[PDB]
């Protein structure tokens, strides 16, 4: 069982029911309704004054409702982090997913939140990407050198950076 | 069992931190137990209990309401933000802020509420006005955590924190139906546990607010008391230890016990 992992994080889908999300992530990590409206938000281990999490949106309150938003903090890893404030400098408003991350580079990111709002087309779209330097992620701590990266249709509109080099 | 400032020796050995608390008679404001309660500690999220205090304080005075909408955007967003973060959309009540901000330690909502009271300057002015002329608040999230040694930005003294939670909660300052509402978010806590919930005695009342940063920095401020009514107001902070954070919190509730067991001695 355990709490809300990365492993049970990637093995939920956009397109699965509220059902399929509660038996992947364990029901007894997870809460629905109050402040969470009727999203499904799963505790991972303690971290900070909070907990790694997963929230799972869905496209309507209906018991076959799909997901159709993903998000999480401190479940997942980057694979390489070599952000650095240089690389975060030379990234621009208007760029690419894949120009974003050609700048930042190729492991220094992770998804913190997806949300497909006319799912099941991929239009309008928004990502927000949490990136790191070398030695910036934490997953039980707080980030020291990391940004949060956001798109439209994969399409940078905005970036924000924290303690990079 | 040891007694509460035995404790406090024993977990600054343990340790190598600095702790500071104090133990505070509700009604009448006494002293009732000090320790490094003039040094200053970094605040953390127990700040965004005076936070949401200045918010209501708008409210009474017809300035704010705690139903208005805040809609919000991605450059808005910071670490820690579990709430806010999955109502980016949609946006949020002033109320909904606080809920979130006080029981889940959100921090974009915090940064938000902030934004109506002017900032960490205009939260500061707010402190001035109600009498404390020692907690301050200097930066926005997630930077106010930093605690970095010997930083007075975005700390308050042990003594002082007591204090403005007593003039918050039960002073003139803010009306009867904003002291039971930030009261009662307080009591809803829900990242509270494994501090001094966790040595709490069956059928004691708590509402409390916790914080925690780098460097070792933890805190806790607590509202407590026996037969289901608040007798006492208890602040413990805890700074400059390189402990687990497992560690921090075993010692944190740790002194709480030994207040607890010494209730009345």
């Amino acid at each position: 069982a355990g709490v809300m992992t990365g492993a049970k994080f990637t093995q939920i889908q956009f397109g699965m029911t509220r059902q399929q999300v509660l038996d992947i992530a364990g029901a007894e990590n997870c809460e629905t309704g109050g402040s969470f409206g009727d999203s499904i938000h799963c505790r991972g281990h303690a971290a900070g004054d909070y907990y790694a999490y997963a929230t799972f949106g869905f496209t309507s309150a209906a018991a076959d409702a799909k997901v159709d938003s993903k998000s999480q903090m401190k479940l997942l890893a980057p694979s390489a982090p070599t952000l650095t404030l240089a690389k975060f400098n030379q990234v621009t408003v208007g760029m690419t997913r894949a120009q974003v991350l050609a700048t930042v580079g190729q492991g220094s990111c992770t998804t913190w939140s997806e949300y497909y709002p006319a799912y099941p087309s991929t239009a309008g779209v928004t990502l927000s990407l949490s990136c790191f330097d070398v030695d910036g992620y934490s997953s039980t701590g707080f980030y020291r050198g990391s940004a949060h990266l956001w798109f439209t249709d994969g399409v940078l509109q905005g970036k924000r950076q924290w303690d990079l080099v | 069992s040891p007694q509460p400032l035995e404790q406090i020796k024993l977990s600054e050995s343990q340790l190598s931190g600095r702790v500071g608390m104090i133990e505070m008679d509700l009604a009448s404001g006494r002293t009732l137990t000090a320790w490094r309660a003039d040094e200053r500690f970094p605040m953390m999220s127990t700040f965004k209990v005076v936070l949401c205090g200045a918010v209501l304080a708008r409210v009474d005075a017809g300035d704010e309401q705690l139903e208005r909408k805040i809609h919000y955007r991605q450059q808005d967003l910071v670490d820690y933000s579990p709430v806010s973060e999955k109502h980016l959309a949609d946006g949020m009540t002033v109320g909904e802020l606080c809920a979130a901000a006080i029981t889940m330690s959100d921090n974009s909502a915090a940064n938000l509420l902030l934004a109506t009271v002017g900032g960490p300057a205009g939260l500061t002015a707010f402190l001035r006005q109600i009498g404390d002329n020692v907690t301050r608040l200097d930066r926005w999230e997630t930077e106010l955590n930093e605690a970095l040694p010997g930083d007075a930005r975005d700390t308050t003294t042990p003594a002082s924190m007591a204090a403005t939670l007593r003039k918050l909660l039960t002073s003139q300052r803010l009306s009867a139906r904003s002291q039971r509402q930030l009261l009662q978010w307080m009591v809803d806590d829900r990242v509270a546990g494994p501090l001094i919930r966790s040595v709490l005695p069956a059928g004691w009342f708590i509402a409390d607010k916790t914080g925690a940063g780098e460097r070792g920095a933890r805190g806790i401020v607590a509202l407590l008391g026996p037969n289901n009514k608040a007798e006492r107001i208890v602040v413990i902070y805890l700074r400059d230890t390189p402990a687990s954070m497992a560690e921090r919190n075993q010692q944190i509730a740790g002194i709480g016990a030994a207040l607890i067991e010494h209730w009345q001695r």
